[PDB]
């Protein structure tokens, strides 16, 4: 009889996993403070990794990799890419980025201004976006003044000025890919991705209205007036987006976009494997990731950010959650296909 | 040289204590005349914990037999091992106690208690370093109950910093001598709450139901019940009478089993308990499943009605100690809802290579469970059923007691129950 | 990757490797604490004997 | 030459001490009778081994050790053991009844009556020293003696030997080899009153030694003899510099200098390799880089934690056997390019290396196989704070209910000393996070 605890009541995802576990009639849920557990669906912040793997006779498994925050943080990712030799500073799938600490607090302010002035003199598009509360602007003075107004670390990166727009609509979009890494450090990619499309026509002469620029499901559902017009919940799934790429562009989602996505997921996760691997550890880790990509009018994929506690599309909770029980939990605590994942083999 | 002084008081106290020395004397190789005839030096390693060494390599138990009537003790002296007990250690009167707590505690008992302390002092003065005392007695009678608790009160006065342990038989109407047993039991429980470090609660109803349902004894006797207590008493004292990586003295066991001074009442358990299919080998999983099963519990309390504060199991015989740890960690991690989460690792296990006579391997269970409150709840209800009508009170008022003293015992135990309740949520 | 202070002897040797430059209670006070707890024991035991005397 | 007086308190300290001096004798070539054929200077000499052994005119080499236990069962083994002849009866001190796992008992009740006798016997060893360096105190966290009486001896040693250094070898409490439930209380109590009296403390978690015995030595249920024969290997590696010719960690002061930049953070993590089962017909011998690479595997750490998620403050590599500096630097280079070794910006990113050409000595009939080369890494990472977290948490679970507190108060301790001890650990855990996390 396997036992688990729940310490993140907000996790819509693992809320379903915990639901499926009990459905098997073989997983018993304990109080969140009961240290005699097999599986910890742990909290987001300040998860007590140091207390794991110290119970005699219990093989303990947790749903967060200790140290993955280096990849799921705005500033940490920029530092990781610029400093890591595996990714190098010349990484061709991550927009030019800079860490900018607010002046009321190393910092890459001058390093940022140098590239900015170079672009201004070169007649090239000099539109950047600051975030950590997001600001889009083409004047460097505005981006820095906004970060100083705040008190937290911000990151300034190049704003993709030639984004691929879906027709009809002439509208921006992003692609979410869920990626599951099990205890053996295999990289499994969910066959089902979602496009959170903007229901507004992309306008390049006005970054003030961040409705046609920010494809966030909450912004399109709060500050957009065409929400849910072309696709339900501003969410186009791989089936449709694939058929579109063929009819309009005469290419497939696999060749034009997925190969690059599968290559970006690999390079990022493999880069940090020696730092977060639980191969020879007294406990075992696995985690679900949400990668967000941008696609330009040249069919080139760019990495926006990585989410460590990602939510799933309403239509894909049952399939993915159960899949998280098959390859993540049951692979360590089996019960007495046609996989819904894509194993990205690599060298460990 | 951490000696233990044993005292047995009253009919039940002496009949059980008799079989106890009969059991361990066999395990240590001490024949009915005190001479050693074993074959393993492990028998003698800690032999001096319960025996003295006379001249000629004779081993004499360190026990003091006490009763207010000669009858019971006369039987022991004529019984199997009666010749092994020190003659001076027989301290008895002639009036009897009449199943009256007041007579054992205040009148008859008070006249004989000073002379029992004379023998206790004499046994202690011979100890290199006295661990503490252990009393065996019933609570429903008059001598073991009334005079026993008077003995503890005076032993704790002359030895305030020694461990006081008791095997206490709890009365039950299903296995009753007289209707005043709840009165005597309620009066003793308050004494034990104060002046004992560990009390092993032994319910006569549990012993009876085990003999009828599990052991398949059509008509159980007091002898039949005493077999189970003998085996249990031998089991709990295994970590004391033999060598092991434990190094457990009475005070060390108390420090790790009693998280609160008043909640020091334990539920013992034994396994196996086979009916005569008695030669079959019992596996480690079977020993464990039974040892934690309530039908093997001797307090007549369902542990699944409360939570374990601490648990201590002893395994005897040649068996995979690895497999032992596996099953123990399987019991806890399969029913963690019954162990308090605020005492980390409150379940400990010891192994012993010498099994009891006639068993390839066994397991003795010692649990400090909040479910024990159900026992005191029984006694309290039977006490109040009569006391509200003042039934049978004349026996006690005639011996010098007052009704006020009864009301206090009533409350002092209801408090005890209430204390067990808060730690159960 | 530098080696500094290399010392060799018959039974071994020792050296340093720099990979990157950087960026009581008196005796009286204890007797009191010891005796303080001894007094709290004697007071606790007095209340026990006072209890038994009653 | 300066002397080192070892002190062993409680069962764990006494038995570990027995296993170490058994090893010291095999290493230095001393027989059970205290005779040392190679020592050409009889009854005297200022050699490197004389820091741990004195010499009688009869040529006997007597450890500079004191064994103390509030109960005589454990120390009676030394009196009639194999090396019963090494010690004279004055070196072995025993009591009548122990502390029953009650810190308050070993410190106050019982310790008050025996403290002045232990110091007197130690003074007898000091009087045989021409320049006493310090003391090596071996004890356990969970025992009432090891925890309770140790902290009292440390306070008194700081008074009678103000300028002498004091290192510790402490046993961290592990449920798999313990029957005590109150060990968290004792540990947090003894660390509080000992913190400002110990200059450097090597913690060994039985949980770690236990798994190393099951994993490497194929021992299904290891005993204390197994756990101790292995710990005396690590202790040997850490004390070798004091007992052999050399230049690294030549005196007890160098331990505080090379390993403890901050006073309170005086708990270096220890990693050892290789540990090879002797029952293996023949093992392929590991290289300098492979054994050095193992020093960053959590498997062979004396305290299970993830150094990757901390910051190193210092780092010592102690090699024994066939090791030349060239190989060490080669392995280090490759390890830096593959491992996550984050140092603190206010500390050099470097490694001190010691090499002794005599490979690890193996006890005949022991569990460990003879290897050609082995290493012990003493690294001071903030990751060892994981240990304090586990312990402090168990303390909080019980103390929230005052469970078992009546036993301590009953022996004269005040309840305030509990929270006062706990609040110090809350400060200790804070000093570690300020130094490591960003
Ligand atoms: N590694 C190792 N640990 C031991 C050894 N002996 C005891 N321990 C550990 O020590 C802890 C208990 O402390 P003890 O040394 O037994 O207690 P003590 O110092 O003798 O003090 P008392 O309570 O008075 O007996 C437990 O966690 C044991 O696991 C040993 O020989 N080796
Ligand atoms: N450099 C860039 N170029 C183009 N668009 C960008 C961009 N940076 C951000 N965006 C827009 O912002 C959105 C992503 O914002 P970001 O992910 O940084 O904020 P967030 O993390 O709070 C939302 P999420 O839930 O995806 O994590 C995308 O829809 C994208 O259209
Ligand atoms: N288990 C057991 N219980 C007994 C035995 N004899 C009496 N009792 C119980 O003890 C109580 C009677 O007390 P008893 O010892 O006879 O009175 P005392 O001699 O004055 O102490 C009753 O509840 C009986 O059920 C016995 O041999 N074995
Ligand atoms: O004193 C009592 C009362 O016993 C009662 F409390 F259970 N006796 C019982 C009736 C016979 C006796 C001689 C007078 C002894
Ligand atoms: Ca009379
Ligand atoms: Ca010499
Ligand atoms: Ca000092
Ligand atoms: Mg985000
Ligand atoms: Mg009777
Ligand atoms: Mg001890």
């Amino acid at each position: 009889m396997y036992t688990f605890v729940v310490r993140d009541e907000n996790s819509s995802v693992y809320a379903e996993v915990s639901r499926l576990l009990l459905a098997t009639g073989q997983w018993k849920r304990l109080r969140k403070d009961n240290p005699r557990f097999n599986l910890m669906l742990g909290e987001r912040n300040r998860l007590p990794f140091g207390r794991l793997g110290h119970e005699p006779g219990l093989v303990q498994l947790v749903n967060y990799y200790r140290g993955a925050d280096k990849l799921c943080r705005k500033a940490s990712l920029v530092k990781l890419i610029k400093t890591s030799p595996e990714l190098s500073e010349s990484c061709t799938w991550f927009p030019e980025s800079y860490v900018i600490y607010p002046t009321n607090l190393t910092d890459e302010r001058e390093v940022f201004l140098a590239a900015y002035n170079r672009r201004r003199e070169g007649r090239e598009g000099n539109v950047w976006i600051a975030k950590s509360g997001i600001l889009i602007s083409s004047e460097a003075s505005e981006l820095l003044d906004f970060i100083d107004e705040q008190g937290q670390v911000h990151v300034i990166q190049k704003y993709l000025e030639k984004p691929l727009l879906l027709e009809p609509g002439h509208r921006k979009f992003d692609i979410r890919s869920w990626v599951l890494v099990d205890h053996l450090y295999n990289i499994y990619l969910y066959r089902e991705g979602v496009l959170r499309t903007s229901s507004e026509p992309y306008n390049s002469a006005n970054f003030q209205d961040k409705t046609c620029h920010l494809t966030n499901h909450c912004i399109q559902k709060e500050y957009s007036k065409n929400y849910g017009r072309y696709e339900e919940g501003n969410e186009m799934f791989f089936e449709e987006f694939n058929q579109y790429l063929m009819d309009a562009l005469n290419t497939t989602l696999e060749n034009s976009i997925l190969l690059q996505i599968k290559h970006i997921i690999r390079s990022c996760l493999m880069c940090i494997e020696p730092a977060i691997s639980t191969k020879h550890l007294h406990y075992q880790s696995f985690q679900l990731f949400g990668f967000d990509f941008m696609v330009d009018e040249e069919l080139k994929v760019w990495l926006i950010e990585v989410n460590g506690a990602p939510a799933c599309a309403q239509k894909l909770y049952a399939e993915l959650c159960q899949g998280i029980v098959d390859v993540a939990i049951s692979s360590v605590f089996p019960l007495a296909p046609t996989s819904i994942f894509i194993k990205l083999h690599h060298h460990h | 040289m951490r000696e233990i002084v044993h005292i047995q008081a009253g009919q039940c106290g002496n009949q059980i204590g008799a079989k106890f020395w009969e059991v361990i004397s066999d395990e240590h190789g001490i024949d009915p005349t005190g001479s050693y005839h074993g074959d393993s030096d492990l028998q003698l390693e800690r032999i001096n914990v319960y025996y003295n060494e006379a001249t000629g390599n004779k081993y004499v138990p360190r026990a003091i037999l006490v009763d207010l009537e000669p009858g019971t003790m006369d039987s022991v002296r004529s019984g199997p091992f009666g010749q092994i007990f020190r003659p001076d250690n027989f301290v008895f009167g002639q009036s009897g106690a009449g199943n009256n707590w007041a007579k054992g505690h205040y009148t008859e008992g008070a006249e004989l208690v000073d002379s029992v302390l004379d023998v206790v002092r004499k046994e202690s003065e011979s100890c290199d370093c006295l661990q503490g005392f252990q009393l065996t007695h019933s609570l429903g009678g008059g001598t073991g109950s009334g005079m026993g608790t008077l003995l503890i009160s005076k032993i704790r006065e002359e030895y305030p910093d020694r461990i006081m342990n008791t095997f206490s038989v709890m009365p039950s109407p299903k296995v009753s001598d007289t209707v005043v047993e709840p009165y005597n039991a309620t009066l003793s429980v308050h004494q034990l709450v104060e002046n004992t470090d560990e009390t092993y609660c032994i319910d006569n109803e549990a012993l009876y139901d085990i003999c009828f349902r599990t052991l398949k004894l059509t008509t159980p006797t007091y002898g039949d019940l005493n077999h189970l207590v003998s085996a249990t008493m031998s089991g709990v004292t295994t970590c004391l009478r033999f060598p092991g990586q434990l190094n457990a003295d009475l005070r060390k066991l108390a420090v790790n089993m009693v998280p609160f001074p008043r909640l020091h009442f334990f539920m013992p358990g034994f396994a196996p308990l086979t009916s005569r299919q008695q030669y079959r080998a019992l596996t480690v999983p079977e020993l464990t499943q039974q040892m934690f099963d309530s039908k093997n519990m001797m307090a007549a309390c369902d542990p699944r009605h409360g939570r374990y504060l601490t648990v201590a199991a002893i395994f005897r015989g040649r068996m995979s100690m690895k497999e032992v740890d596996e099953q123990m960690l399987n019991v806890q991690n399969k029913n963690s809802s019954y162990f308090v989460e605020w005492i980390p690792n409150n379940v400990k296990t010891a192994v012993c290579d010498i099994p009891p006579r006639g068993l390839k391997m066994s397991a003795t269970f010692i649990g400090n469970s909040t479910a024990i409150q159900e026992l005191f709840k029984r006694i309290s209800e039977q006490f109040t059923a009569m006391f509200r009508r003042k039934a049978f009170l004349h026996w006690y008022t005639g011996e010098g007691m007052d009704e006020m003293e009864f009301t206090e015992a009533e409350s002092n135990m209801n408090d005890l129950v209430s204390e067990y309740q808060q730690y159960q949520d | 990757m530098e080696v500094i202070e290399l010392n060799k002897c018959t039974s071994g040797q020792s050296f340093e490797v720099i990979l990157k430059p950087p960026s009581d209670p008196s005796l009286e006070e204890i007797q009191k604490k010891l005796e303080a707890a001894e007094e709290r024991r004697k007071y606790q035991e007095a209340e026990l004997l006072k209890h038994l005397a009653e | 030459m300066r002397e080192c007086i070892s002190i062993h308190v409680g069962q764990a300290g006494v038995q570990i001490g027995n296993a170490c001096w058994e090893l010291y004798c095999l290493e230095h070539g001393i027989q059970p009778d205290g005779q040392m054929p190679s020592d050409k200077t009889i009854g005297g000499g200022d050699d490197s081994f004389n820091t741990f052994f004195s010499e009688t005119g009869a040529g006997k080499h007597v450890p500079r050790a004191v064994f103390v236990d509030l109960e005589p069962t454990v120390i009676d083994e030394v009196r009639t053991g194999t090396y019963r002849q090494l010690f004279h009866p004055e070196q072995l001190i025993t009591g009548k009844e122990d502390a029953a796992n009650n810190y308050a008992r070993g410190h106050y009740t019982i310790g008050k009556e025996i403290i002045d006798l232990v110091l007197d016997r130690i003074r007898k060893l000091a009087d045989q020293c021409t320049g006493l360096q310090g003391f090596l105190v071996f004890h356990s966290f969970g025992g009432g003696t090891g925890s309770g009486f140790t902290s009292l001896l440390m306070e008194r040693l700081s008074v009678d030997y103000g300028k002498k250094s004091k290192l510790e070898f402490s046993i961290y409490p592990a449920p798999q080899v313990s029957t005590a439930v109150v060990e968290p209380y004792n540990s947090i109590l003894t660390t509080h009153t000992t913190l400002e009296h110990s200059d450097c403390a090597f913690m060994v978690d039985n949980e770690a030694i236990y798994d190393i015995c099951r994993r490497n030595l194929d021992i299904e249920r290891p005993t204390y003899t197994n756990l101790n024969r292995l710990i005396s290997q690590i202790v040997s590696s850490i004390t070798a510099s004091l007992r052999f010719d050399g230049a690294l960690n030549v005196d007890l002061t160098e331990f505080q200098t090379n390993l403890v930049p901050y006073p309170r953070i005086h708990f270096p993590l220890a990693t050892y390799a290789p540990v090879i089962s002797a029952e293996k017909a023949y093992h392929e011998q590991l290289s300098v880089a492979e054994i050095t690479n193992a020093c960053f595997e959590p498997a062979n750490q004396m305290v299970k934690c993830d150094p990757r998620h901390g910051k190193y403050m210092a780092c010592c590599l102690l090699y024994r056997g066939d090791v030349v500096p060239k190989d060490v630097n080669a392995a280090i280079a490759t390890i830096k390019t593959k491992r996550s070794i984050q140092f603190v910006d206010w500390c050099p990113t470097g490694f001190k290396v010691g090499i002794n050409y005599q490979p690890p000595t193996v006890v005949p009939g022991g569990d460990l196989a003879k290897v050609q080369r082995a290493v012990c890494m003493l690294s001071n990472t903030t990751a060892i704070a994981e240990a304090w977290a586990r312990l402090d948490h168990k303390f909080d679970l019980m103390y929230a209910k005052r469970a078992f507190v009546h036993w301590y108060v009953g022996e004269g301790m005040e309840e305030g000393e509990f929270s006062e001890a706990r609040e110090d650990m809350a400060a200790l855990e804070k000093d570690y996070e300020e130094v490591g996390v960003d």
